């Protein structure tokens, strides 16, 4: 009775259209971030679903600008209009002060966007989670965000359907402030122990940035040489 | 102010001045009028300071979105084209600049950009009260077949030429460089400096 | 109780109304592309429907502009709609920057219409998928836009009744850097492969462009050569 | 349950609605339209039906300028509207550019405010279908146009309660180039046979226009010749 | 259940709601029009329900201007807000031209208005039907108009609950080109046929206008010399 | 199933709604207005209850201007904005004009305000009748106003959960052009008739008002001599 | 059926929304207000909780300007809104006309706020019961106002859950022209008079004004004299 | 029936929506504040997660300004909205009058904003409470602020799932004017007797302000010290 | 600025200088003033740079527009009217411009158009500060029987004659040539050159 408008509190006090958003985003294929010595990166899985697509087009891992990237799972379509509004507020941002001191509060801006999106008649929530993860003044951060708006910060997070196993797999075997390779080889394991009975890990996207430098997406080379 | 473009065969080099007045008053020694604004391209700015300031951001700004958008840096002609509408689309309320923008695409270019959008291409472009002494020596000295040693001596002699007779101009000469070897590079003023020395130059 | 509002999801995540948009898709003649050998071209089929009707006036296939065509299936009049926004908006790109130099931008922008069909109450989504092909500064594009607002850039790809077949067809079939008249020779197999029942392949449309070109339309003499 | 509300598909992506308006269409007297040599005619079928009534206004051809003009069948006013629509519409080109160089161009904008009325909750579709018929830049022309939105161009077509009759004769019997006096007979004929079994055809409305002229509408005596 | 809402097509094709208003109309008293020599005249019954109301007000004949009349019949605030529309409209007219050329033009815009509110969700149709009689450039005029906007021109016609009692009297008495006082024995008559075993009449309202001539509109004893 | 909204029609085409907000209107206490020679009247009943009341303020009889007063029945805070409205209203003619001419304008204004609320969705009916009684270019004048926006012009009238009894007494009882004080006397007689038996009339409110004067309210003292 | 939606009407003409928004006033603390001998004043009983909660900044008498002061019942925060708006309210009156000459006009205005909220769709009712009290030109006033709008002037009166004991008490004990001190020392018996088996009475606020002065309100140690 | 909107209320007065928006609030973490000599503090329980939380990165205590600080229960992307908000609106009223005088009207600002929510469709409630600290020139404030909107000022209250044992705790412990250090051992020693079957009390946030100093934020050091 | 549009029996030549100045100052000696606009259609600019290049990529757009949505080329007459109407509508915030519009559909056409959107069809036609010595030129020297090899040389011999008596003109002349056999052909600047040098002629 209580699940079919995004305006109604069930009687426990739960809202079931964003709660049913979020099984949308439980069904993409799965992302990590995580922390290191100086910096932060990402690793996508990439659903691949025939040799006629062009693989190295429609990413998964988003540039917001040189030192702020996103990944995404869940409704695609939604999910590029998430990553094309933080890329104009990054810009306005940018404009406004000249430079993005926190990454945490674009972040937010995003998320009041999706939270606005659950508390309104004749609207449905963005069917999506995200991480942002980048260098600001503070340092490297690493940030994720559901389809409720609500946000978290983190050494080690993440999002699609191997989001637990990963999650468990990093609470037990992550460690704080590796180096780069290492860091990426435990990226790499933690997704590979999502994968089920001898399912093959493809070259997924990683992205990495420390601290002083741009992002560097890593080529098709790279990436297989840690396969 | 005074500033310059100039193309040559694989490179554009880009230069200004740094004085600030208010009449005949120097507020400022060193203002900054030349800008990175993405990678191989670089914007001048001359007018009213605000207008320009502004311009400054919104390009850096749009450009790196485009860049993040295209997965490609705009054209040199596409930037001087989205500065030309967005200028004649407040021509009665302007910004009252004269903007030069330099870059390399497939190909070096200097574009000229005034307060009603007008936007045309040439070999070399000044800017500014003390643009008509540059043409001066542009207009003798400037040829095609010029090494970027010798585009660099060139836009240092013309500036210094500007400042000796254009009291709005004056201070230190800010150099840029651009090639698709080694992208958009402001030389560094020590650089500068021992140029200045050796072409006989002062201030 | 899940599939009467666009604004609705069911509980595993999934928004019936963009589904059911998809089945009106479905029911379109097909059509197909593919990038070739400095190229890419459109190939649809005329479901032909009396001699009373003006052959030369019905088109699958409709210019962007001279570097880019699209074609489309589902829902006529939605269809015809898009491609005129699509237009529009390709010309509002060239005036402000002077020219076209991504494509993918172009599609994103259509897409991002259909997409808000899907977020609102009292809209419902366009029953339109669209191919998008032509040449820009990357080279030559090729991409599918469906009624979610979903985009995928291919090598080949099909849309309308005999999606499945073509798609089938051209997996096992399809190589990169085909000249003009083979990629042609192939999309007319793929296109019998799914006519089915011992059914006659009916002069389609076709239309190409090679970089340094603008499109060409294949009279129909040309078209009967493959036949 | 999915034929309450024009912004519901169904399961199979149609959407009833409009399909039900198109049952109004049906309902409305046969008319038609043919291309002949140099040009274009149209018949209308009236059914006067009380001598109290006078014979003379509230016509079924509807002139939009001197050289294009509708026939309509389906909800009355709803047409009146359209038919407003269409003549002001015309007169906003020709203001523009100086002429109405392509008639397909103005049958579009009325089939564009058909098609929204398709898309947007709180509104329902006209119940209306068009012939439009005329002269351009590019020759006689002939176009219809339904309750979705949908047109084609046709050499000769029928609406109305009599549609299926009158075009399963024109199948059968039309010929290209025909002289005006034997294209109307043949269309007398082809409105003729669409009456139920012993039913006399009263004086139908006929206007036909050719190259390099104005429309006419032909006199309640010329068209009694051809009964 | 496809009759609850103006907005929604039965499988028919059919707008259940617009039947229902003009259900409404058929419970109005009885109302006339016919055309005579040079002119057209209006006659009205109205259901005088006790002698404590001021009978000389509230009319059913009401002057549109000094050319042309109205009498209605229905929802009694819906049609006197009709009339003020109308009124207005006849005023915009002659200020934009200087006069008011042809009547059917005043009507359509009537019309026009009572269509919309059979197009739109959140409004009902106007209750209404109207007798519009006047002069103009054309000559004497007799239309009536309906809830969907329907129009019709006619010679006689009649509105309100004896409506079909008065159209077959007047379709076998009528004739063309009567003298007035002839006109209005006829349409007296028309009306004393549509009252109920042994009924009378009390003293209808009546008006008329000729060429070259304003309206008039009867006095008691004059309207006496004809009961 | 059709007596949910206001843009609702029963198949019978009534409006159901409407007809409930005069059920709250049958609720109000009996007020009647009588016309007598070149005058007219106002005779309010109050229910006043509880001595802990103030009975001199919230009075049913209100002036809307010096010559024009009103009675209301039914839902009291719709009443009160009413005449709020319609004091307004005269005042907007007044200042437009210089005077206002013809009370039956004022009373038109009021009732459109009224029949708005019966045709657009979103709001519902006033539950109101009124009487206005006044002195205009034309003469004394008094009329009644029902939820609908229906109006009617009257010699004498009443509303209130009395009004028929009243009204069947003046039927018989009631003659025109009496004196003031036999007027009030006819009045008050015809106001007991209403009563339950046994049950008392405790000092009703008075106002009337003679050609070339302004109104006046009988003060308590003089009510009292006519009980 | 009929208590859903404020726009409707029940078949007898209630408003049954409006009726439930009475009984969240009856939920709420009494209070009380009486005249007396050139005056007039309120008390409040409210149930305190805890004794952590801070006293003082208890809030149920207040001060709408320096001469009229409300008490309210009901929903605390709808009641707060309400006395907001009164209190710009009655400063708009003031800057004006320079002064608030009658208090009933601010109540109206107060009341008619309350009134729209029982009449559009999209809205519900303000829960709340105000008493308002003050001294205006007139004299000392008494004012109650419901959640339909609807307003009484009372020489005493009381809202809340011990309404109905509190009223029959002053219908029995009150007496008009009492001395300040005898007219506290009947409303403190009429408020104990509304408590059940055991419960004294902890200390109520209480407030009066006199003619030719502002507001006082009796502090903690004034009021104990008398309890 | 009467629970699905917050626009209706129950046949008891109840707004069931905002009972259930409530029940978010209740399954939130513990927080507490209280009154000290000349100052006042506030105590959060955090609520754990993973060791790849970074953790003191989404405060439950949020500054306001350096005098006001607040701590929230219930949805955390409504609480974010609202802090954003009653920031802003601080600043709003410090432009506008140079400072804020009394936080009491910061929560009145906020609160109505809340309340707003409650009463107009299409909107749903603010799943949040919040209790506010902080000095004014009145002296140190406390007050919490539910989904209604409905406030009170307090020595010491809590919010969240252990909201009743702390408030028991509370009620027999807390005395008025303590030390600071005082304070925060029997605000923890009350945070401790909330959690059930001997849990761990990890370190929670810790803020105080004294008269004539801006917040202090406990270092995760200095609350060990208590733990 | 000197521009010139001149019809045939079945061709328009259009040519145009290529002087850009702020009053007296040469700030470009090579801006462009002639655009192909259609495939059958040219256009040239005179008047304020930034309106007429906003004027120059509006006209391409739709032009190209309703050339998909009509699968013929708008009519000049039709480009002109398109034009007049979207002139006079900001009248009274003007694009301060004279254009040319010139083309072939069933016959050669040259328009005239003022900044209010007044459009006048004649057989040649000059716009902007050099104009006069061109109308001098083709007063004296237009046949209507010229050949294309003619109407060139004409065209170069107006525009020649300007550029000695308007020192708001200069530089290059820029010469496009429309027919239904070729289209829009912009003729290459070592013909032109040829032909300057042929006819005896500088600048």
């Amino acid at each position: 009775a209580y699940d079919r408008a995004i305006t109604v509190f069930s009687p426990d006090g739960r809202l079931f259209q964003v709660e049913y958003a979020r099984e949308a985003v439980k069904k993409g294929s799965t992302a990590l971030g995580m922390k290191f010595a100086n910096g932060v990166l990402l690793i996508s899985d990439k659903k691949v679903r025939s040799r006629l697509i062009e693989q190295n087009s429609i990413e998964k891992i988003q540039l917001i600008d040189d030192y702020v990237a996103a990944v995404t799972s869940g409704l695609v379509a939604d999910a590029r209009v998430l990553v094309d509004f933080a890329r104009i507020s990054a810009q306005q941002e940018k404009v406004t002060y000249g430079s993005l001191v926190n990454i945490e509060n674009l972040v937010k801006r995003v998320a009041d966007q999706m939270q606005q999106y659950t508390q309104y008649g004749g609207v449905r929530p963005y069917g999506v989670s995200l991480i942002f993860a980048g260098i600001d003044q503070i340092g490297p951060r690493l940030f994720d965000c559901d389809p409720a708006g609500t946000i978290n910060e983190y050494k080690a997070t993440a999002i699609g359907s191997g989001k637990d196993a990963v999650v468990s797999f990093l609470e037990r075997e992550y460690k704080e402030n590796l180096p780069e390779k290492e860091a990426v080889t435990l990226g790499i394991k933690a997704l590979k122990s999502s994968l089920e009975e001898g399912e093959e890990l493809k070259a997924p996207e990683i992205a990495s940035i420390t601290v002083g430098n741009k992002y560097r997406i890593y080529d098709q080379e790279e990436v297989k040489k840690f396969l | 102010t005074t500033t310059v473009g100039i193309t040559l065969k694989d490179a554009v080099i880009m230069a200004t001045e740094r004085r600030v007045t208010m009449e005949n008053f120097i507020m400022h020694k060193n203002g900054k009028k030349l800008f990175q604004i993405d990678t191989y391209t670089g914007m001048t700015i001359a007018g009213l300071v605000g207008d320009a300031q502004v311009l400054v951001r919104y390009m850096k700004a749009e450009l790196e979105l485009y860049r993040l958008q295209r997965r490609v840096n705009m054209p040199i002609e596409a930037v001087a084209t989205l500065l030309s509408n967005m200028l004649n689309q407040v021509k009665y309320m302007p910004y009252m600049v004269q903007l030069l923008v330099g870059g390399i695409d497939t190909a070096p270019h200097v574009f000229s950009i005034d307060a009603a959008g007008g936007s045309v291409e040439d070999i070399y472009a000044s800017t500014g009260s003390g643009s008509p002494f540059v043409y001066g020596v542009l207009e003798s000295q400037y040829s095609e077949k010029m090494t970027v040693d010798e585009g660099v001596d060139l836009v240092i002699r013309a500036i210094s030429a500007a400042k000796q007779r254009d009291s709005a101009s004056g201070g230190m000469i800010d150099v840029a460089v651009i090639t698709r070897k080694d992208g958009y590079v402001q030389l560094p003023t020590d650089q500068i400096e021992s140029r200045i020395r050796k072409l006989g130059l002062i201030l």
